[PDB]
RNA sequence: CUAAGGGACGGGGUAACCCCGGCAGAUAGCGCACGCGCCCCGAAAGGGAAUCGGGUUAAGAUUUCCCGAGCC
RNA sequence: CGGCCUGCCAACCCUGGAAACGGUUCAGCCGGAGGUAGGGUCCAGUGGCCGGAAGAGCACCGGGUGUCCGGUGCGCCCCCGGCGGCCCAUGAAAAUCCGGAGGACCGCCGUUCACGCCCGGUCGUACUCAUAACCGCAUCAGGUCUC
RNA sequence: UCCGACUUUGUGAAUACUUAUUCCGUGGGUCGGAAGUUUUGGCUCCAAGGCCGGCCGAU
């Protein structure tokens, strides 16, 4: 189907918001 | 007319001192003129408070000298940081 | 020559408690109540007043109490940006976006 | 005796500052990765006057680096600055006046404002109106450089410390004669309780060490131990000279 | 208080359910009828002697009528 | 030098000056080349670009300010653009 | 020389701003009731909506709809563009409008099913 | 509703009365399982939903009652 | 309160292209970054007409008559508009309301339209506000914020 | 308030370390090791796509 199209995102510093990541290991966990 | 020498400090009157007045003039003068405008090319640029230039055409506000648009320092910092920048490469 | 009293308990010249002088059909003077001066809705980006809606208190803007035709502009951003600022926005959307281009390419 | 007014200051009741219509701190935005490792650009959007501040403030916005959503700073404005001027932070941010950079990045002899002590400060140094740094040297082994102050005092700064390029916006605020008691009423309102200060001599011994005496003269020497307690540690604090010369 | 222009208009509304009273007021110059609605007073100003008359004949039989 | 072939301009050839007629003649493809000062808005100086790479049509940036066009170009007004749609005996054209 | 029937323009006022179009018919010298110049212009009002594999059927045959709107627009109130979108269009009442409007709708979401052109169906952002 | 400001959970100090609010503490919840997540008091002159004319008493209504006409 | 008209001073739009420069204020100031000019859009009014509404109120005559037409202004009070000046002084916040960008999702279902139906809690409300209703031991030549 | 001793107070080399303690920053948002965006005062979120709820895209 020629409608159907790659739309790529450039993660770079001042590019496309990023995906959820993980960020397991930065949690501020309680005390 | 009107005044020898006094100009804009006659709002003074004879208060404060001769060296005071003559010392407030030329700050007094500069404050109130009208700069060049390198945006637009017009002399609309009119202080707003201390240290703020704003064109009155064009709209363009400007952070500046505190009683003078451009400061002699602020020239030669310009050129300072323009010269280390092309060294720099 | 019919001085007047106020109306309600407000005893101060404040800028809520303005007044105007009316004539009844009782054939006397009597103070009405004014609202104060509001301004319109204005543009961020030249400052100007926007075009085609007029200048109330915001809750006289509410919808159950004016018209939809009084509230918005029909174009893009209504009644937030004026015609000038719509204008350059979309000449440089679509001019940096050739840029870009551009740049891909070179 | 009373308690001198010197010591009244520190109780904070009157002497409070006075920040009812300061339209908020000015300082860098707080350091993250784009800083870091690159360069965010931002859109000056107003040129705006701080009560009490010599120097004004650029009204900043940036986009946030991963929340869909507007990042509005507020700093103090280098001489230059503009309103619709883009300006850049971070490692990668080119020498130009108005961008934040590490001064790493700034080489021997540059004109810096609101510098950093610690990486992450926001700016600590250089921040009232006309005043600037200038960069002396660099030292790549302990990563660490040589700032000189507005006052002329060296300084050791980390590398990784964030300055904006130029000297702050403002100067030659204070070459103006006054010229009037009320000139300097409306300077100090907007400040503090401080400006109409009573001489020690024009008062009574109860209020005051230099107070007393069937004439206005101070009795001892005005220079005083570093160590002398609150309410007597008044006139020249630990002067090591006097005089003009 | 609003106005009614065309006679029409004015049959249709004091036909309305809501509809209470119809008050005839006459003027020097024109006839005045007013039909008393649940939210507005609707007043229609008949200059001709005739229409007044042919409109006081036509009006629905089942509102009442009053003349002021 | 460019100062004395555009002073040459204005007193043989065929000219336009200010923004809406540059545009109007790029639209009639009259216009032999454009003009632009140095402070010209961006925005502004973007757009007549883009108007002269649609046509094929010369674009220069003038070496001064909009204050120094119009009065190379002999006015006393401020000039953002200039559009030539004849030199005559001008070399402007070919350089 | 760049204002040729088939050209894309986009919209700078009015109720289309912003909205991408294809010339029709070029009156560059102008009629007599607009003395300017002007041309007949096919604009889309509804962009065709992001079309992707997960969705269903039906659902993609909803998103591939366009409106179109004719207008006649005054020169200085249209952008240029580069591109180009031919689909042989060559064009009074309230009746008569809206059934050419109608026309060139079938053909423009056709030329969107076959794939090309996707800057034209794809809106600007500002 | 917020202003200058005041009180105050946890925490900290304190023999206890009590003194401390930015010191960050799983913040005590909000939309449609899913998603999001940066206390109160304090102005009858500040901000602010919506009313007008005429009449009426011994004493009210300088817009509260009556008549009529509106509004939120 | 509702409808129609009008449309100040600014602001905006379209055409067009200005030196022999012009337009213009009490003052300013404005124009190839588009003036003068021509034609329009919007804005506000405590502006006009109609409805309300003459049936009211008032003034006369004993139910009746009338409630009309103009002029003027460095006038006074209030409000608004639009300029100019001043600051090492730049002169609140929040509730609340409106608009917008986007378009996931959805079809006999959407509808911020008109008309229609029901409801609207608690507390204050008299009077004085001063050479006699407040404080000054008083029915005190004092003091006490306003229109 | 300055100054010394003890306590908090530990570890290893011929002065170094970091976990106690202290300070600073953040809505604890890319730390350590390895492998392989300068643009004009505009918009930017809730992934397209590929391959088998799952993985890559997003080491
Ligand atoms: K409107
Ligand atoms: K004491
Ligand atoms: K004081
Ligand atoms: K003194
Ligand atoms: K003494
Ligand atoms: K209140
Ligand atoms: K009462
Ligand atoms: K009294
Ligand atoms: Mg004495
Ligand atoms: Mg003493
Ligand atoms: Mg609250
Ligand atoms: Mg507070
Ligand atoms: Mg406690
Ligand atoms: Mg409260
Ligand atoms: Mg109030
Ligand atoms: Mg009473
Ligand atoms: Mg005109
Ligand atoms: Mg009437
Ligand atoms: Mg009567
Ligand atoms: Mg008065
Ligand atoms: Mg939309």
């Amino acid at each position: 189907n020629p409608l159907f199209e790659k739309r790529p995102k450039q993660f770079g510093i001042g590019g496309a918001l990023p995906p959820k990541k993980d960020l397991h290991r930065f949690v501020k966990w309680p005390k | 007319k009107r005044t020898k020498k006094a100009g804009i400090v006659g709002k003074y009157g004879t208060r404060y001192g001769a060296s005071l007045r003559k010392q407030i003039k030329k700050m007094e003068v500069s404050q109130h003129s009208k700069y060049f405008c390198e945006f637009c090319g017009k002399f609309a640029v009119k202080r707003k408070a201390v240290g703020i230039w704003g064109c009155k055409d064009c709209g363009k506000v400007k952070a500046g000298g505190a009683y003078t648009m451009n400061t002699a320092s602020a020239v030669t910092v310009r050129s300072t940081i323009r010269r280390l920048r092309e060294q720099t490469e | 020559v019919q001085r007047l009293t106020y109306r309600k308990r407000h005893s101060y010249a404040t800028k809520s408690n303005q007044t105007r002088v009316v004539k009844t059909p009782g054939g006397k003077l009597v103070y009405q109540y004014t609202k104060k001066r509001a301004s319109g809705p204005k543009c961020p980006v030249t400052g100007k007043k926007i075009q085609g809606i007029p200048h109330l208190r915001p809750t006289e803007y509410k919808r159950s109490r004016l018209s939809r035709n009084r509230r918005t502009v029909n174009r893009p951003y209504g009644g937030v940006l004026s015609g000038p600022a719509v204008r350059e926005r979309i000449i440089r959307a679509f001019l940096v976006e050739e840029q870009k281009i551009v740049k891909k390419v070179l | 005796g009373r308690v001198i007014r010197a010591q009244r200051k520190g109780a904070g009741s009157v002497f409070k500052s006075h920040t009812h219509h300061r339209k908020g701190p000015a300082r860098f935005r707080s350091l993250d990765f784009g800083e870091r490792n690159g360069y965010l650009k931002g859109v000056v959007t107003d040129v705006i006057h701080d009560p009490g501040r010599g120097a004004p403030l650029a009204k900043v916005t940036f986009r946030h680096p991963f929340r869909y959503k507007h990042q509005k700073e507020l700093f103090v404005a280098a001489e230059g600055m503009y309103t619709g001027q883009f300006v850049y932070c971070g490692r990668r941010a080119t020498l130009s006046v108005g961008n934040v950079l590490p001064l790493r990045s700034v080489p021997e002899g540059g004109v810096i404002c609101n510098v950093e002590h610690h990486v992450g400060d926001r700016g600590v140094f250089a921040r009232a109106s006309g005043d600037y740094a200038i960069v002396i040297s660099h030292n790549p082994d302990n990563g660490t450089s040589r700032i000189k102050l507005p006052s002329g005092a060296k300084k050791i700064v980390p590398s990784s410390c964030r300055a904006m390029i130029g000297q702050v916006a403002g100067g030659g605020r204070t070459e103006k004669p006054m010229l009037k008691a009320g000139n300097a009423y409306h300077k100090y309102r907007v400040k503090r309780n401080s400006w109409p200060k009573v001489r020690g001599v024009a008062m009574n011994p109860v209020e005051h060490p230099h107070g007393g005496g069937n004439h206005q003269h101070i009795g001892h020497a005005s220079t005083v131990r570093r160590d002398a307690p609150p309410g007597q540690k008044v006139g020249l604090i630990a002067a090591r000279r006097t005089g003009r010369l | 208080p609003k106005q009614i222009h065309e006679i029409k208009d004015f049959l249709l509304t004091a036909r309305r359910k809501d509809a209470r009273s119809v008050r005839i007021k006459r003027t020097k110059d024109a006839v005045k009828f007013k039909v008393r609605c649940s939210r507005y007073l609707y007043t229609l100003c008949v200059h001709d002697t005739d229409k007044a008359n042919k409109l006081k004949q036509s009006l629905p039989p089942g509102l009442n009528v009053q003349e002021v | 030098n460019i100062n004395n072939k555009l002073q040459l301009v204005m007193k043989s050839g065929k000219y336009t000056l200010g923004y809406k007629t540059v545009l109007k003649t790029l639209r009639s493809s009259k216009g032999k080349l454009i003009i632009l000062a140095n402070n010209c808005p961006p925005l502004r100086k973007s757009e007549i670009e883009y108007y002269a790479m649609l046509a094929k049509i010369s674009v220069h940036h003038f070496h001064g300010n909009n204050v120094d066009l119009g009065t190379a170009c002999g006015k006393y007004y401020r000039v953002c653009c200039l559009s030539i749609l004849d030199p005559g005996d001008s070399d402007i054209i070919s350089t | 020389k760049f204002l040729k029937p088939g050209k894309a323009v986009i919209l700078l006022q009015g109720r289309f701003a912003g909205r991408k179009a294809v010339i029709v018919r070029v009156f560059e010298e102008g009629t007599r009731d607009r003395p300017y110049g002007h041309c007949l212009v096919a604009g889309l009002a509804k962009y065709p909506k992001k079309v992707i594999r997960k969705d269903s059927a039906k659902k993609t045959a909803k998103k591939s709809r366009v409106k179109c709107f004719l207008k006649l627009v005054n020169f200085t109130h249209i952008m240029p563009t580069r591109y180009t979108l031919d689909v042989d269009f060559k064009d009074a009442t309230r009746d008569k409008k809206v059934a050419s409007c109608k026309a060139a709708k079938a053909r423009l979401e056709e030329r969107f099913k076959t794939g090309k052109n996707r800057w034209f169906f794809t809106k600007l952002r500002f």
